[PDB]
């Protein structure tokens, strides 16, 4: 009888918890292609000319 | 006269300033930045006697700060290499005369 609706009320509350989420990601670096030149005092020369 | 007249001792003597580029497996612009950089910093460093340690000290320290940490450059008379390399990371550019320069980002 002590225990009222305007000596107690009874309220609810929670905080908003964003939605747990399981993604993948795989880096992988540029290609790297190996070259081979070859420079001769000719080979220069007969691009020069 | 022209051409005829013109002999590779005459040709070399006529003209140092020339530029001429081989190979460019990297993009367009980043070219014209390193292009300028090299000419510009082997001139400078090329002293009485063109000391080639000295041109390579200069070009890796600039090319590291410019791009990326991992830049190695290399220049000689003649020389034959197989170098593997990332993807638009390359410029092969010889100077006028015997001087060919290799640059590249590992």
């Amino acid at each position: 009888t002590l225990r009222n609706k305007f000596n107690y009320n009874t309220r609810e509350c929670q905080t908003i918890n964003p939605s747990i989420r399981e993604r993948g990601v795989s880096t992988e670096p540029p290609p790297s292609d190996t070259i081979c030149g070859n420079i001769t005092q000719w080979e220069i020369f007969d691009a020069y000319y | 006269k022209a051409v005829t007249d013109m002999d590779i001792n005459e040709l070399r003597k006529l003209m140092i300033g020339k530029a001429i580029i081989n190979s460019s497996d990297m993009q367009g612009d980043l070219l014209q930045e390193a292009q300028d950089v090299i000419q510009s910093g082997i001139e400078n460093n090329s002293a009485p006697v063109l000391n080639i340690e000295a041109a390579c000290k200069y070009i890796k320290e600039n090319l590291d700060k410019k791009f990326g940490p991992t830049w190695q450059c290399i220049i000689g008379e003649g020389y034959a290499y197989d170098v593997t390399v990332q993807n638009n990371t390359l410029l092969f550019m010889f100077y006028n005369g015997n001087l060919a320069v290799l640059i590249f980002k590992s």
